[PDB]
């Protein structure tokens, strides 16, 4: 035996987080460990983004219905996010159309649609509200916090700060929060569809312009198995797009989404977003 | 060495520049020993620094536990769910000052 | 793996011992006390190191003359052993000189 | 056994935390570990310099290909833009050469411009108007 | 019992009362005490009503009147230091806990 | 060369004078520094504790 103790609990440490990465413990919410309170911690998440929040209108913001049931059903051994949620989706799907058609207007209104559709889903939204502290802050029935309770807390925290601090403000917010996630994306990963050759001829028909000729402008290595077809999409002997691919189909494929990308403003060398 | 070290790109936590800029610290957790020479700087800059440093960034909740402990701690935990706890052990005021400002500044 | 898993039971100190608390007490008989006795009157120990510090050698030395008549015949080949190869060392031995 | 030393695992793994992934009993034993761990650094505080030079080298080869690609050579590229007072480095011309092909063949033009400006100088001898091109912004 | 103290606004008219009882003239501030005995009374009749003596590391400090007077009027206040940070001002994202 | 030889005598010998006079101050002016109470009661303050 080797007299002394720090060694010893030097080594009880390093076990201890042997055996937390090992065997980990299940994911417990943030406000079942210590250094929490609550009230400081909204009123932190209200000056965090840098607005004014009415803090009872926040409070209840955060406060899913679900954590009612809940709370009853433990309650037998407080307002919902309801009208907030739809107050807050419906600002918040006109606000986006609005800038959407604003900066981006030659495109339809099923792409806008699609669009804002998108930019309210369940993966976008969860995950700005995952990187601003709203699960931390959000009382639900369990955790993790599933994805349509984790989106309709986000969308009341926007219809709460809507009825603190008006539509200018909100329209800032959408505008630095959910705008900017379109970054360093294309359309067609956003705005997915199918058979694009189809909707360019039907969109170069609603500007009474003649149908595109597919035509092979370049290729390498027609008979191997990696080659280079160069499509390109031609009227009247000028072309409209081209695009590549490494089969004829494909390429034709690429060069109507490079059509379609340039009719409506999604070229990767469009103007940015003005902030 | 790089080859015994994970690596990753630069990148930002929500595009943090663009709109706005959001502090990406929530949290800060001194533990200040009431008797300890250890945590004697700590307590002087609960004396001297932290008032100051809250009100220059109100988005940060700071907590001084003040529980006996032996060895004080700043934990940072940031917005994307990162934890960096840092020892504040044998440390004057300037350096536990300017390593919380290290804290707050980056992301 | 030389290192041990649990912890040690821990030590109990009390600094308030028998010991402890009435430590030092005497300490400054010689000064305050009509010098009837010295501090080095107060210390315990070996007969051949009351009231006196030296190197091996010395230590070696004192002990046989003070003691060795009542020794132990083989502590004291021991000691003459000692004495010799000690004498052959600071003597002999060394890199200041 | 007066004081020995309790504190010897954790030097141990200090060294052979970094020796994690090598191969064979390297990963393993503390001397061969330390052996090759401190070969390990001693390659990496050179190997700074060495990715200075090895990172400068392909910049100048990719812009030798694109160069080469719009008809010129490299050192006409470098040495005639240098003549127009357009100090980029090869870090910006090769990722120019990558991602901007129409600004590379400006550039390329522009080289040539003072290439056939510094020709026609440097051949008929004496006073004469100098090039369009070929003028330099003096700096007080 | 505490060391909790806040000195009264009538510290003075006490204390020229005080130094009227315990011996007189014009400008008493200036009133020796260099005699232990008058320098013990005044002490232990201001200790005994005001609930607060001077120290013994204090004691040689004060030779007049003057000193004594502004020894009584400084505000000598004590609490544990969790109280000295919770009640000053603290702003809404401290907060200071006490395991003790 | 400016000058001849005969004019460079004495020209800056001042202020390699005042240039030694200094160097020589500073090589007789180094002495053990002062010692303050101050820093042995910093050194006090080492147990300093809250209330
Ligand atoms: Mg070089």
């Amino acid at each position: 035996v080797k007299k002394g103790f720090r060694a010893a609990f030097r080594f009880q440490k390093e076990l201890e987080r042997q055996r937390l990465l090992r065997c980990p413990p299940p994911p417990v919410r943030r406000s079942e460990k210590p250094n929490w309170d609550y009230h400081a911690e909204i009123q932190a998440f209200g000056h965090r983004l840098q607005e004014n929040f009415s803090l009872d209108l926040l409070k209840t913001a955060f406060v899913n219905s679900c954590y009612i049931k809940s709370e009853e059903a433990k309650r037998q051994q407080l307002k919902s996010n309801q009208e907030l949620s739809e107050q807050g989706t419906s600002f918040s799907q006109t606000c986006l159309t609005q800038f959407l058609e604003d900066e981006y207007p030659d495109m339809p209104t099923e792409g806008i649609k699609n669009l804002v559709d998108f930019l309210t889903g369940e993966e976008v939204v969860c995950h700005v509200a995952r990187n601003l502290a709203v699960e931390q802050l959000t009382l639900s029935e369990e955790f993790p916090v599933p994805p349509a309770v984790l989106q309709q807390t986000f969308f009341a925290v926007i219809g709460a700060l809507l009825q603190s601090s008006g539509p200018e403000r909100t329209a800032l917010f959408i505008r630095d929060f959910l705008i900017t996630q379109m970054t360093g994306k294309e359309l067609f990963e956003m705005w997915k569809i199918i058979n694009p050759m189809g909707l360019l001829v039907e969109e170069l028909k609603k500007r009474n312009v003649s149908a595109p000729e597919s035509r092979l402008t370049r290729q390498s290595g027609g008979t191997t198995a990696l080659p280079l077809y160069f499509v390109g999409l031609y009227c009247d002997k000028k072309l409209i797009a081209e695009g590549p691919g490494e089969t004829v189909l494909v390429a034709e494929e690429e060069a109507a989404r490079v059509a379609l990308r340039k009719l409506y403003g999604f070229t990767e060398n469009r103007r940015p977003w003005n902030y | 060495t790089a080859r015994g070290t994970p690596s990753r790109f630069l990148a930002s936590v929500l595009h943090n520049g663009l709109g706005r800029y959001v502090q990406q610290l929530q949290r800060l957790s001194f533990s200040v020993s009431r008797d300890g020479a250890s945590s004697r700087g700590a307590r002087e800059f609960v004396e001297r620094e932290v008032i100051d440093f809250a009100r220059r960034n109100p988005g940060v909740v700071i907590y001084v536990n003040s529980r006996p402990c032996c060895v004080p701690r700043v934990v940072a935990e940031y917005l994307n769910g990162a934890v960096r706890e840092e020892s504040i052990h044998c440390k004057s005021v300037e350096e536990i000052s300017t390593l919380v400002q290290k804290l707050a500044d980056q992301s | 793996i030389g290192i041990r898993l649990t912890l040690p039971p821990p030590k109990v100190v009390d600094r308030w011992n028998e010991k402890r608390a009435m430590f030092g007490v005497y300490d400054n008989i010689g000064i305050l006390g009509n010098f009837e006795k010295h501090p080095k009157e107060l210390i315990r120990g070996p007969i051949w190191l009351r009231g006196w510090k030296g190197n091996e050698l010395q230590r070696c030395i004192r002990k046989r003359k003070m003691v060795g008549s009542r020794m132990f015949a083989d502590d004291l080949h021991n000691l003459n052993k000692r004495i010799r190869y000690l004498y052959k060392h600071f003597n002999r031995h060394g890199k200041f000189r | 056994l007066r004081n020995r030393v309790t504190d010897r695992y954790f030097r141990i793994q200090e060294v052979l935390k970094h020796a994690r992934h090598f191969r064979g009993r390297k990963n393993r034993c503390y001397r061969l570990a330390v052996r090759t761990v401190i070969r390990a650094f001693v390659k990496c505080t050179k190997a700074r310099y060495l990715k200075k030079k090895n990172m400068r080298t392909l910049w100048i080869n990719r812009i030798t290909a694109a160069s080469q690609e719009h008809g010129l050579k490299y050192p006409a590229l470098i040495g005639n833009l240098v003549k127009c007072q357009v100090e980029l480095n090869r870090k910006v011309l090769a990722d120019l050469a990558i991602y901007e092909p129409k600004t590379f063949k400006s550039l390329a033009a522009l080289a040539s411009r003072r290439r056939h400006e510094g020709f026609a100088a440097a051949l008929g001898d004496g006073k004469e108007p100098e090039g369009i091109f070929s003028r330099v912004v003096q700096y007080h | 019992r505490s060391r909790a103290y806040t000195p009264p606004e009538d510290l003075q008219s006490r204390l020229e009362s005080y130094v009227k009882e315990v011996f007189l003239p014009s400008n008493w501030q200036d009133i020796s005490l260099e005699d232990s005995r008058l320098k013990f009374n005044l002490l232990a009749h201001l200790a005994d009503d005001l609930g607060h003596v001077v120290p013994n590391s204090r004691l040689h400090q004060m030779c007049r009147v003057r000193d004594v007077l502004d020894f009584y009027n400084v505000p000598i206040q004590d609490r544990s230091k969790f109280d000295e940070l919770s009640a000053s001002n603290l702003p809404p994202n401290l907060k200071i806990t006490w395991s003790y | 060369p400016y000058m001849t030889r005969e004019q460079e005598r004495g020209h800056a010998a001042v202020r390699r004078r005042e240039a030694f006079e200094a160097i020589k101050a500073a090589a007789t002016s180094k002495f053990p520094p002062h010692r303050f109470i101050a820093d042995q009661l910093d050194h006090l303050n080492v147990t300093k504790k809250w209330s």
